[PDB]
RNA sequence: AUGCGA
């Protein structure tokens, strides 16, 4: 998708499906067109949360 | 007729509990009565410090600070600056009718 | 603004209360802050504020064509010595007041007459706002322009600032 | 206050005409410096007209690389924050992509 | 009665529905809308 | 457009001032400074206001749709 | 030689008083901004439909000008107004590029502008000959709402002069 | 030490030039915050009478309606500002304007041309009729009470000769304008003063005499009158440094520049109040007074709340 | 080059506020 | 995947971007009602709420640091660092 | 003093997750709008 | 903007009061909404709605669960944009991170343009000549949490790029803060005192003091004379916390000793435990982004001391070019 | 798309 994103969009797509590519969705770009949190930063990690079990 | 509430507030955040230094806020007021007061106010041996400041023109707000030691309390400091400002204007009126008269 | 490319918003409507008033009863029209004549060199605004405030006292015209003038008859001395005469500083400054306080300010403040133009873009009102509004078919995105109620564009490079802010939710 | 000095353009000095002339009014190869663009006359004293035409120059001149600048930045931002922007901090203090693939075992090498 | 002035030739005029637009007095095709005695109020700045 | 009513800078009202302004400067002869010195505009704000008057309305009003011509 | 050396300059640069005195380009910002400038656009603006004009209606003639402004009669249709000007930062608001007018000044008409927009009510923009036409201005059904007397006459125009806001009804 | 009554002692008023529309009046040893109060004051709070609703029923003239209305506003009304009250804005239309607070000022006026003038343009005012509108054709309106109240003072502009529209036949200005009470702080329309200004005393400090050609030479750099020499053999005295206007003209001359200072009296304020005919200057200054002893008034009557 | 010329009637037209020509 | 607890290497320290998601995801969930641990001593912000919360370490949430491998590291604020 | 500024030196450290990739792209164009061998924007 | 732009508040028992307040205001008011969206997933505009209908209903922002479906949820209120938020303002030329920052929404009456502050203009390259800014409202509290403490404004004071200061005064600040900082500049018990209260609000926690503290005056002698260096001192003494020691510097100016006198000594800029010695102040100390005055506070005290001052040095600055103004002229 | 504001 970041090659998608950039240039040549048409020539990084055909090159992707002739590979049969599977996007593992890491890049920013990527992700953005996915509609993820970012993995940059604050969605460098996640967080839980403990809670009481009695 | 009622007293008015909202012309003065006392901001707690801003005076203290002994009892010699507070902020005033007088709604719809600025400079005119405001460098006048603090003159006058300046007036007072017992007052520490004294000003006012405008927190912004479009807001049309004046706040007054006055924090004295504990020979007087804010708000008696400011009422003695009020009777100066009230028998000083007297004063003025006064003489400057008297010398339309001499005329 | 004045006839010398120098553009400004309006930041104020200031008070005439709060205005500075000369010791000839007056209170500017506009005020215009000195720094920004260091880099713009526009010292012909100045001799317009000169020549506009010897020529309205005097009550006539000043002519204003380029070199009309010399190294030899500069325009400070001619309208230097004309507003001289007319009973005003010959650098044409004027002893001021301040409107607020109402001590005399430091030192005499540069006032003149100066042709002013109003600027037809009144960007002010170019403002918008959209909180809601309408979405085009083929995207469900906010659609373009003011008139339309559009919603101004996060571009590309406003995406690259907020990935590095680490923004990542605001960024989503 | 003093003078304006030199005006340039491009790196040198003003055009010249293929008469040999740098205005109308110089004769051909003038070796006046004024003639090759030096305005002596200041602001508050004013610029002669055949000076004006040159500080007219290079005003004009500036006014153009101000105005190209902006295009050649864009896509040099651009070219490259495509590619950086995976680029960041691992928790262990090492710069991985965000592929994964360490680009430095340090920022810097001082982290 | 509404009224209609020739924008070529001034003469006040009262259109009708069963009526060409076009000046009676003249033979124009644009007539200016005349104004009336119609209350506005204005505040004074 | 008109004749300002007062001086944008001071506020003394001017705008009574014009017609007798113009007939000073045809009928007594006199200079533009001069007239202006009997009118009472003695600051330059007022100076201002009617010497650099321009009068476009008598330009507007030979534009009046309402009688024939 | 050279009959005046203005025979170099164009229009507008001859208006710019002193325009030998500033820098190069704040002249041509100049010549951009008194060239962008909301002035008098005619005077039968009365009798013209532009999709919009401003028009200044407090115009002066400078006290400084060049006499070109004489010789191209450019005072029928000022651009400006003369005002007194105090170049000074005092206030606050004067920083970089935004300068403080007076008050006082605006509530008596300083700058005062207008800005015309026309419109087209067409009912053929797109109409079909004569099947088509059906539509007139006015009524029929009585159902009505009648506060749109409010704003239209009887015969589905405004009353000229009638104040609007957005939502009012422009025809009927 | 300071008293209110050490101040009595100390401040002095002296009054220059009174005129029915100008006060031209000292007030010697007083604070700047209180010469700038008044001032402050006297233009934006102090309340004068103003056209504020203009209801027109017709106006083809071709000058805009929102600009006529505007300058109907600034006409100066002589109208005793103290004839009326403030109006409210808490409750509806009908209550607003009452014959207690509003005063109706009703124009009518149609152009016509006259029967044939001499030459043609035999300017405007002989070929057309009623062709300049004036403040002086502001028909003043009353209501039963002020009716009665102004059979004595009755509403007039200030300055009738005001120029507010020029018509052209057939032409028509009907309106009918709500003057009511306002003050210059809200608009400057209700400002009841031209220009309310203070001036600190010029103080010539004269640090060494001049004599002779160059005393003269010296009083000739000064507002004729300022600088007085009587023999200057001996000195070159200062007839009145009120005279002076602060050109600063002195300095550029070396002969002098050295051998004088020129300061101010801080004490010592020259206030000038031209009126706009509203109402006297002097009664301003005292509504203006009466006005900051009303408001100090006001603050001890009140409440500190919290 | 001629200089432009000085006006003829170059004469005070400011006063203090008090004054008038009648001091003049 | 897990890292084991005696086993994390990271950071003592809350970085300021972990410090900004706790509090806004905190103070979303006092927001919607979960309940607050700490005195609401007059506030109405949430997040001025959350920050509190940070101040007295009451927060019952957990931050899971990733490391690019995919092992995780799940930390308490009870320890990480605050400031 | 040792320990202080070596502690200094431990609260000066880059955060995990930092964009540093976006930062150096924009501490590196920004820079360079400011603007015998080829120099500037072409180099 | 202010009445134009909402937050979808979920209701609580903590806020139950100023959202019902700000319903009962309606959205042609100030804080008070626009609409209302049920926890059942259907959304009442206020748009219309008379002070009846939303006193009504504010009486019903506090319903009980109705549906299972729905027993989870709490209505929310669409309030408008008010002086609590913070807000991600944008200014066309991102160039750079810092150029789009968080500040905190302050709704100024009878304004029609978007207000900012100065000393933000060198970061955005933004100018008053025309310039457009675009602001954008964050609508969950994860950016707004993210916009109040990672892109705000005070954790940009310093670049990336070089780590220079991008956060100063400007123009005339700077030369009123040359004026002010002259030891020519001398000043009475009243206008020294005047000066503080005009640039220290305690009411507006300008301060950890809660009261107001002073100096000894620079002169004892004939009159009580206060120095503007002792207005800078009593500035920093007051915005400083007490449990700290004063700030020591020694920094340079942009203005050599030669111009001041022949023996004259103003170049050293120095600062001892919070009192500003000798020297004046200029772009090289509040505004040069250099280890200067507001770089060594930034240092010492953190982002959130040097923006405070800021703050006071923009205001102290103003009011003094209010007292004394500044100008320019031919005869300069 | 053309001109244009920043
Ligand atoms: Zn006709
Ligand atoms: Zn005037």
């Amino acid at each position: 998708f970041m090659k998608m994103s950039y240039e040549t969009t048409c020539q990084f797509l055909t090159k992707a499906v002739l590979d049969n590519e599977r996007e593992q969705l890491d890049s920013p770009s990527a992700r953005i067109v996915v509609g993820k949190l970012n993995n940059v930063g604050t969605g460098s990690f996640d967080v839980l949360a403990k809670v009481p079990n009695a | 007729e009622e007293p008015d509430r909202e012309k003065i507030k006392l901001l707690t955040q801003a005076t203290s509990e002994d009892g010699t230094s507070a902020s005033f806020q007088i709604v719809e007021e600025d400079h005119t009565l405001g460098n006048a007061l603090r003159y006058v106010i300046m007036k007072n041996p017992d007052v520490e410090f004294c000003g006012y400041s405008i927190p912004h023109p479009s807001e049309n707000l004046l706040n007054i600070r006055i924090q004295t030691y504990g020979e007087t309390t804010a708000v008696d400091a400011l009422q003695k600056g009020l009777k100066d400002l009230m028998d000083l204007c007297d004063v003025v009126e006064s003489k400057f009718t008297e010398k339309i008269k001499s005329m | 603004s004045s006839r010398h490319g120098q553009k400004g918003v309006c930041s104020r409507k200031w008070p005439t209360i709060d205005m500075p008033f000369s010791e000839t009863g007056i209170q500017p029209d506009i005020i215009i802050n000195p720094h920004a004549f260091p880099s713009r060199m526009t010292i012909g605004m100045f001799v317009e504020s000169l020549a506009g405030k010897a020529g309205a006292l005097h009550g006539i015209a000043q002519d204003s064509t380029p070199w009309i003038f010399n190294e030899d008859d500069t325009p400070a001395d001619y309208f230097g010595e004309q507003l001289a005469k007319a009973g005003y500083n010959y650098h044409g400054n004027e002893p001021m007041y301040s409107g607020a306080t109402g001590e005399e300010l430091r030192a005499d403040i540069y006032v003149g007459v100066v042709y002013y133009q109003r600027l037809r873009h009144m960007v002010n009102d170019k403002f918008q706002v959209r909180s809601t509004g309408p979405v085009n078919s083929l995207t469900m995105q906010p659609v373009k322009g003011r008139k339309r109620h559009g919603g101004i564009r996060v571009g590309e490079m406003e995406r690259d600032a907020l990935i590095g802010h680490g923004t990542s939710f605001l960024l989503q | 206050m003093c003078l304006l000095g030199q005006q340039a353009l491009e790196g040198r000095r003003v055009p010249v005409m293929v008469s040999g002339k740098t205005l109308p009014s110089f004769k051909p190869y003038e070796t006046d410096a004024m003639a090759g663009g030096y305005v002596k006359g200041r602001f508050y004293s004013g610029i002669k007209p055949q000076e004006y035409y040159f500080h007219c120059m290079a005003g004009r001149e500036g006014l153009i690389d101000t105005a190209v600048k902006t295009s050649r930045s864009g896509y040099l931002q651009r070219c490259l924050t495509k590619q950086l922007e995976g680029v960041h901090v691992s928790y262990d203090n090492s710069i991985r992509d965000a592929d994964g693939t360490l680009v430095q075992f340090m920022y810097g090498g001082d982290a | 009665t509404l009224k209609y002035i020739c924008a070529e030739c001034s003469s006040k005029l009262s259109l009708s529905r069963t009526d060409a637009v076009r000046c009676k007095d003249c033979g124009h095709r644009i007539l200016l809308k005349a104004r009336t005695k119609r209350l506005v109020q204005f505040e004074a700045r | 457009m008109i004749v300002p009513v007062r001086c944008f800078s001071c506020g003394k009202v001017v705008g009574d001032k014009w017609e007798s302004y113009l007939n000073l400067l045809q009928e007594d002869e006199l200079d533009e400074g001069t007239a202006l010195s009997r009118l009472g505009l003695k600051r330059y704000c007022c100076r201002r206001m009617i010497l650099t008057h321009v009068d476009l309305i008598e330009k507007f009003l030979r534009y009046n749709p309402l009688e024939k011509r | 030689v050279e009959f005046t050396p203005t025979n170099i300059l164009s229009i507008l640069a001859n208006l710019t008083p002193f325009s030998d005195f500033n820098q190069s380009p704040r002249n041509m910002y100049q010549c951009q901004m008194g060239k962008q400038t909301m002035g008098t656009p005619g005077v039968a603006l009365c009798h013209r439909s532009d999709n919009k004009l401003y028009r200044l209606q407090t115009g002066q003639t400078p006290i400084v000008k060049a006499n070109l402004y004489d010789d191209y009669g450019m005072d029928n249709f000022p651009n400006g107004f003369n005002a007194v000007v105090a170049v000074i930062s005092y206030t606050g608001y004067d920083m970089d590029d935004a300068m403080i007018i007076n008050k006082s000044a605006d509530e008596r008409g300083f700058g005062y502008g207008t800005m015309y927009k026309t419109e087209k009510v067409d009912l053929a923009l797109n109409r079909n000959r004569g099947d088509p036409i059906t539509q007139h201005f006015g009524f029929g059904n009585d159902e009505w709402p009648k506060e749109w007397l409010e704003k239209l006459d009887e015969d589905g125009l405004p009353y000229i002069g009638t104040y609007v806001e957005e939502g009012d009804p422009i025809c009927a | 030490e300071w008293n209110v009554e050490k101040f009595k002692k100390d401040f002095e008023v002296n009054i220059s030039s009174l005129d029915a529309r100008e006060a031209n009046f000292d007030l010697i040893n007083i604070d700047t915050s209180i010469a700038n109060a008044f001032r402050r004051i006297m233009i934006s709070e102090v309340p004068s009478v103003a056209a504020e609703y203009v209801y027109f029923f017709n106006n083809t003239s071709v000058i805009q309606d929102e600009v006529l209305a505007h300058r109907i506003g600034l006409v100066p009304l002589k109208v005793d500002p103290d004839m009326l009250t403030w109006v409210d804005s808490n409750l509806p239309d009908d209550e607003k304007f009452t014959d207690e607070n509003t005063i109706v000022l009703s124009l009518n006026v149609k152009c016509t041309r006259n029967p044939d003038a001499p030459k043609g343009s035999t300017d405007p005012k002989e070929l057309y009729n009623n062709a300049h509108v004036y403040a002086r054709d502001l028909k003043f309106e009353p209501q039963g009470r002020q009716s009665t109240t102004f059979a004595d003072c009755p509403v007039v502009p200030a300055d009738p000769d005001i120029l507010l529209a020029k018509l052209r036949p057939g032409q028509e200005i009907s309106l009918k304008a709500h003057c009511i009470l306002g003050i210059g702080g809200d608009h400057a329309k209700f400002s009841p003063v031209s220009t309310a200004s203070y001036r600190l005393l010029p103080q010539i400090n004269i640090l060494q005499p001049i004599k002779g050609e160059s005393a003269r030479r010296f009083q000739k750099c000064f507002p004729p009158g300022v600088i007085g020499i009587d023999e200057g053999s001996d000195e070159a005295y200062v007839k009145d440094a009120r005279k002076d206007t602060v050109s600063r003209e002195v300095l550029r001359y070396e002969e002098f520049a050295d051998k004088v200072k020129l300061g101010r009296v801080r004490n010592h304020f020259i206030f000038n109040v031209e009126s706009a005919g509203a109402m006297t200057p002097e009664e301003i200054f005292f509504k203006s007074v009466r006005i900051l002893k009303n408001k100090a008034e006001y603050l001890k009557n009140c409440p500190i709340t919290q | 080059r001629k200089d432009v010329p000085k006006v003829e009637g170059l004469k005070l037209e400011h006063f203090a506020t008090g004054y008038d020509a009648e001091d003049f | 995947k897990a890292i084991p607890k005696d086993q994390r290497a990271t950071t003592p320290y809350m970085t300021k971007y972990e410090r900004a998601r706790i509090l806004g995801t905190r103070a979303l969930q006092i927001s919607m009602n979960a309940p607050v641990f700490v005195d609401l001593e007059g506030e109405t912000d949430p997040l001025r709420i959350a920050m509190k919360e940070l101040a007295e370490k009451k927060i019952p949430l957990v931050i899971r640091r990733y490391l690019p491998d995919g092992s995780f590291e799940d930390w308490s604020v009870e320890e990480l660092i605050v400031d | 003093f040792r320990a202080l500024m070596q502690l200094k030196y431990m609260r000066s450290l880059i955060n995990p997750g930092e964009a540093v990739g976006i930062i150096a792209s924009q501490s590196v164009g920004e820079p360079s709008t400011q603007m015998n061998v080829t120099l500037g924007i072409p180099r | 903007f202010a009445v134009k732009l909402t937050y979808p508040e979920p209701v609580t028992a903590y806020n139950i009061a100023e959202l019902r307040q700000a319903v009962i205001n309606g959205p042609d008011k100030w804080p008070g909404a626009t609409q209302i969206q049920n926890e059942d997933g259907s959304l009442v505009s206020l748009i219309g709605m008379s002070v009846e209908q939303r006193k009504a209903l504010a009486n019903q922002l506090l319903t009980p669960s109705s549906n299972v479906s729905t027993h989870t949820l709490n209505k929310k209120v669409y309030r408008h944009i008010k002086n609590r938020d913070v807000v991600l303002m944008n200014r066309q030329p991102t160039l750079h991170k810092a150029s789009m920052m968080g500040h905190k929404v302050r709704v100024l009456p009878n304004e029609k343009t978007l207000r900012l502050h100065y000393a933000n203009t060198g970061a955005y390259n933004a100018d008053f000549d025309g310039d457009e800014m675009n602001m954008h409202f964050p609508q969950n509290e994860n950016a707004r949490a993210e916009a109040l403490n990672l892109a705000n404004t005070d954790s940009q004071y310093l670049t990336p790029t070089s780590g220079s200061p991008v956060r100063g005064l400007i123009q005339d600040h700077i030369s009123a803060g040359v004026w002010l900082t002259s030891k020519d500049s001398f000043f009475t018990r009243e206008q020294y005192q005047q000066y503080i209260y005009g640039c220290i609000r305690p009411e507006d926690g300008h301060t950890t003091r809660s009261k107001i503290v002073t100096l000894p005056p620079t002169i004892f002698k004939p009159y009580p004379l206060w120095t503007g260096k002792q207005i800078i001192t009593t500035v920093l003494l007051n915005v400083t916390p007490p449990d700290m020691p004063g700030i020591n510097l020694i920094s340079k100016n942009k203005i050599k000793n030669e111009y001041w006198g022949k023996g004259s000594l103003e170049n050293e800029v120095l600062f001892k435990d919070g009192a500003l010695l000798c020297g004046i102040l200029d772009k090289s100390q509040y505004g040069a982004s250099k280890y200067g005055i507001v770089h060594s506070l930034h240092e010492v005290y953190g982002p959130e001391v040097a923006a405070k001052v800021l703050s006071v040095l923009g205001r102290l600055f103003t009011n003094y070019i209010t007292a004394t103004a500044f100008t320019c002229g031919m005869d300069d």
